[PDB]
């Protein structure tokens, strides 16, 4: 049973959650190659592990910047959660460590680039293409939510395409283990459920709403709620009036009305029958959930691979030195990292 | 067209996370 698979999956998770791995490498073990992306409290770099010659993506977080942005507890969540999970569509954390200045998370390198890049370039995905990605997210959230985790930042910028054309969810910066309700305003404006905007307690249902936004964005090529400033996006979301492209199939529209549902008693994912309302929807009738999980389905798109350590599927970013202070910064705040 | 309006908007690039 999936119930039973997930039961056992939780026992595995809980062991790692209660006794987290810590300090499993050192910066000098890696050669830094190139910046793959950036964010407010740091960057992600392509690196090579000298001892194996394996290439990895190393997220580097400046501890002082994390403190300023009030992301201490969120960063601790991120690392504690990522070291404990195990699912085909979650990027693996290979190593983590810290030094005087920074925290480091060394993860598997996903060479095909961001969904975002391919989506913007190509314009939109066919319904079958979008459905293939959406299925992987459906299974992933089923997994995460069974572990009492809320993910809270679904978007194409953090969905990387692997060499087999399947999705890797990266980034867990807003992921949280919580039974019941939570309150933090976090996420990306276009993907926020109305509950978050309206500053209510929310739960894992915000992830199912975010799935609706993702599917719409993939199939249409633009999100259901856009504007030039975030405040204008929020006004649109809380209306929740959604218009669909004339090219959207009738099933796709019906799935999205039930995901992008302001009414929690009515939002798919949130009902008595849980994820199965989604999995059994007509739009997914052709999806073989076991073959998706097994990675037996032929991907609609396979990214270009010129070689190992190739970054051609990634944009170029300004390179900045990794400076390590001779004085320890913020030791107490990140003691458990 | 909605596509034209999107492409002309300021939010076709990578979108930053927000937090309170
Ligand atoms: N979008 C990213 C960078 C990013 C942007 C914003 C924030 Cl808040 C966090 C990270 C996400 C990780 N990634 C990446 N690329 C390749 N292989 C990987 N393996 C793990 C992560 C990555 C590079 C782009
Ligand atoms: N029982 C499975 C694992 C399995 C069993 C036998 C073989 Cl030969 C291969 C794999 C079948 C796929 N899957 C799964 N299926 C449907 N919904 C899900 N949600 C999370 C995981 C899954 C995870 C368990």
């Amino acid at each position: 049973s999936v119930k039973e698979f997930l039961a056992k999956a939780k026992e595995d998770f809980l062991k790692k959650w209660e006794n987290p791995a810590q300090n499993t490498a050192h910066l000098d073990q890696f050669e830094r190659i190139k910046t793959l992306g950036t964010g407010s409290f740091g960057r992600v770099m392509l690196v090579k592990h000298m001892e194996t010659g394996n290439h990895y993506a190393m997220k580097i977080l400046d501890k002082q910047k994390v403190v300023k942005l009030k992301q201490i507890e969120h960063t601790l969540n991120e690392k504690r959660i990522l070291q404990a999970v195990n699912f085909p569509f979650l990027v693996k954390l290979e190593f983590s460590f810290k030094d005087n200045s920074n925290l480091y998370m060394v993860m598997e390198y996903v060479p095909g680039g961001e969904m975002f890049s391919h989506l913007r370039r190509i314009g939109r995905f066919s319904e079958p293409h979008a459905r293939f990605y959406a299925a992987q997210i459906v299974l992933t959230f089923e997994y995460l939510h069974s572990l009492d985790l809320i993910y809270r930042d679904l978007k194409p910028e953090n969905l990387l395409i692997d060499q087999q054309g399947y999705i890797q969810v990266t980034d867990f910066g807003f992921a949280k283990r919580v039974k019941g309700r939570t309150w933090t305003l976090c996420g990306t404006p276009e993907y926020l459920a109305p509950e978050i905007i309206l500053s209510k307690g929310y739960n894992k249902a915000v992830d199912w709403w975010a799935l609706g936004v993702l599917i719409y964005e993939m199939a249409a090529g633009y999100p259901p709620f856009f504007a030039d400033q975030p405040i204008q996006i929020y006004e649109k979301i809380v209306s929740g009036k959604v218009r669909f492209p004339s090219h959207f199939s009738s099933d796709l529209k019906d799935l999205l009305r039930n995901l992008l549902q302001v009414d929690l008693t009515k939002r798919f994912g949130n009902l008595k029958n849980g994820v199965n309302d989604i999995k059994n929807h007509k739009w997914f009738a052709t999806t073989d959930w076991i073959a998706i999980y097994q990675r037996k389905v032929e991907a609609p798109f396979i990214p270009k691979f010129k070689g190992p350590g190739d970054t051609s599927n990634f944009d170029d970013y300004e390179e900045e030195e990794i400076r390590v202070s001779i004085n320890e910064k913020c030791g107490k705040e990140f003691s458990e990292f | 067209t909605t596509y034209a309006d999107f492409i002309a908007s300021g939010r076709t690039g990578r979108r930053n996370a927000i937090h309170d």
